[PDB]
């Protein structure tokens, strides 16, 4: 019945003015990529930075179990594209945001499936 | 003169041919720091230039390529070099990394422990090591050939590197090993490559290109490290990060290099020619299986 809520702890710590997790691994890339959120190689466009996935995953970085019941991580082994305006906190961004199942862009940061 | 627009500088051949004695390394820019693009870690820049250089060699790049990366952790708890390797290597390439200390990684599998605990059933097409022992900083003595993890690496290459495969092994002035230089003579070509972002350091990657499983050339590793230090002592390299800004051609070309499971008798001069050219890999193509030996102890007296 009891489980640490890692997401909630970090979201609250952020709001209390805590320093975002650092040492997310930022990649060198052309910045001419598709812009999709989670890719097998870096896909940043001119508005995004590309990072190594694992270093941007709250569960990977905190040495705790993943929410997926079989323990699968969405980010490890891939690259997450982060809007340049949020690249100060890649971990928070990926926690607080959602990927569109249709076009693979961040809902609200690339997804335009409502037009 | 055009050097600063390269990812780095490789040991010129005339220095390989010398018979210097070992001196102290004294670099004129020792300790200077490159200006890295915004928010880019040193080791992303260093591994990026290493891979940019490997792109100019005749690496074998088979389907279902197997790469292993030693010394992949960091005082950050993450693995920036692994991230660059996974960016560079064809998608789906199997990548295993390892380190003495725990870290989070994008490799397909990570083993924590001294590298001499690591075993693998299968052979590899590319071995990368950035292992460095921090006690090497305590220079109390002549700069002698070092054993430790280098002894493992030499064995690992002879036992588990596919013919036709390649290596890049980090050394410095004091973290080096004479058998590793000797083994370079067992590859079709070899060099010592200094990245431009770290040109102020005596670090280099000893690169062996296309393994032959026997000596093409007899190399005295003591003399050869003396030659390398002589080169670095007389050729100041200007810190540069220029090449980090062009990633258009960075990915390793998937050449589809053939893989055959031949036996030692079948390696004729023509096979050896294909190996030498990066056109063939020789190893089993079975499934990749790794493990780490764990010492068991019960401390309750
Ligand atoms: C190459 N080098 C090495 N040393 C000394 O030898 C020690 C062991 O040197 P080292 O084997 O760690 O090489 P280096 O320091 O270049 O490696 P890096 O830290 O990975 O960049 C070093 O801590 C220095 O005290 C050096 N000291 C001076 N003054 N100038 C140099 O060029 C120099
Ligand atoms: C320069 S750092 C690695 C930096 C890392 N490659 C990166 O991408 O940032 C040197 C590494 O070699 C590891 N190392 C040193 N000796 C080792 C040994 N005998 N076995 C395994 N790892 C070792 C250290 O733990 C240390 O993390
Ligand atoms: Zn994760
Ligand atoms: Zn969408």
């Amino acid at each position: 019945a009891f489980a640490v809520d890692a997401a909630k702890a970090y979201k609250d710590y952020l709001a209390s003015g805590g320093q975002p997790i650092t040492n997310c691994v930022k990649m060198l890339c052309t910045h001419t990529g598709t812009g999709q959120a989670i890719t097998v190689t870096p896909e940043a466009n001119m508005d995004q930075e590309s990072f190594g996935g694992a270093s941007c995953c709250l569960y990977c970085r905190c040495h705790i179990d993943h929410p997926n019941p079989k323990g699968f991580c969405d980010l490890k082994g891939k690259y997450v594209q982060i809007p340049t305006t949020c690249a100060n906190d890649p971990v928070g961004f990926t926690l607080k945001n959602t990927v569109c199942t249709v076009c693979g862009m961040w809902k609200g940061y690339g997804c335009s499936c409502d037009q | 003169s055009s050097q600063a627009w390269q990812p780095g500088v490789a040991m010129p051949n005339l220095y390989k041919m010398q018979r210097m004695l070992l001196e102290k390394c004294d670099l004129q820019n020792y300790g200077d720091s490159a200006t890295l693009p915004k928010g880019i870690m040193m080791n992303v820049a260093k591994y990026t230039q290493l891979c940019q250089y490997l792109n100019t060699l005749t690496l074998a790049v088979p389907y279902n390529m197997r790469v292993i990366h030693f010394g992949a952790g960091s005082d950050k708890g993450v693995a920036p070099g692994t991230a660059v390797l996974r960016q560079w290597l064809p998608t789906g390439t199997l990548l295993v990394d390892s380190d003495l200390n725990d870290f989070v990684s994008d490799a397909d599998s990570t083993l924590i422990g001294d590298c001499a605990t690591v075993h693998t059933a299968n052979k590899w097409d590319l071995i990368i090591s950035d292992m460095y022992d921090p006690k090497t900083k305590n220079v109390t003595k002549e700069n002698d050939s070092k054993e430790g993890f280098f002894t493992y690496i030499c064995g690992f290459i002879q036992q588990k590197l596919a013919l036709g495969g390649s290596v890049a092994i980090k050394i410095t002035e004091h973290s080096w090993n004479a058998d590793l230089y000797k083994l370079m003579g067992h590859f079709a070509w070899w060099t010592a490559f200094v990245t431009n972002v770290n040109a102020s350091s005596s670090e280099a990657f000893l690169i062996g290109c296309n393994y032959l499983g026997k000596p093409r050339e007899q190399i005295d590793g003591y003399v050869m490290h003396a030659n390398y230090i002589f080169w670095r002592n007389t050729n100041p390299i200007q810190l540069s990060s220029y090449s980090l800004f062009d990633m258009s051609k960075f990915p390793l070309k998937l050449r589809g290099t053939a893989v055959m499971s031949l036996k030692e008798g079948q390696i004729n001069d023509m096979i050896l020619s294909l190996l030498s050219k990066g056109r063939l890999i020789i190893r089993e193509n079975n499934r990749v299986v790794i493990s780490s030996d764990v010492l068991v102890n019960n401390e309750n007296l």
